[PDB]
């Protein structure tokens, strides 16, 4: 209980990082599909929401209970998709580094605990 | 709004008359400027020509 609660914030943040990267990869895959609005999630609000109330799924075809918001387009396009590649690749790299940061923090905490237990 | 595309178009045709070749034949005729001869078109309809 105590150990589960202490490691729950970073674990949930890392899971939300994984889901956000899945969404960003879906946006990158559909970058040339005509009529596809780019989707993204508000990381902080959804993280607090998952924090207060546990993770839930729409079904389980299954998907998370996250709110898929639409990204504001930069410039218009005749085909009708709002996937701007610069934004997609910047968010992809930023999410990548933040996921690596979450892995580093969680691994440091778990070693910081094995150090105590080991004897 | 930054992206504006190009579309080719053909807005009608040019009605400036050309140069008349004088041929000593009674059946070759030339109309006045902005005048048209009438023929029965291919599909039983009416068409105009120079």
């Amino acid at each position: 209980d105590r150990l589960d609660a202490a490691l729950r914030f970073q674990q949930e943040a890392l899971n939300l990082r994984a889901q956000r990267q899945e969404i960003l990869a879906a946006n990158i895959a559909n970058a040339d599909t005509p009529g596809y609005q780019a989707r993204d999630i508000d990381f902080a609000s959804e993280l607090k929401k998952v924090m207060v109330r546990g993770r839930e799924e729409t079904g389980g075809v299954s998907s998370p209970a996250v709110d898929l918001l639409y990204r504001v387009p930069d410039q218009p396009s005749l085909d009708g998709n709002t996937v701007d590649m610069d934004r997609e690749r910047t968010q992809f790299a930023d999410n990548s580094l933040k996921y690596q940061m979450g892995l580093t923090v969680l691994g440091s905490q778990l070693k910081g605990m094995m150090n105590v237990l080991q004897g | 709004a930054t992206r504006t595309l190009v579309t080719a178009s053909t807005p009608g045709a040019d009605m400036t008359p050309g140069q008349l070749d004088y041929t000593s034949r009674p059946l070759d005729v030339a109309l006045q400027q902005d005048g048209w001869l009438v023929v029965q078109a291919a599909d039983g309809a009416e068409g105009y020509t120079r």
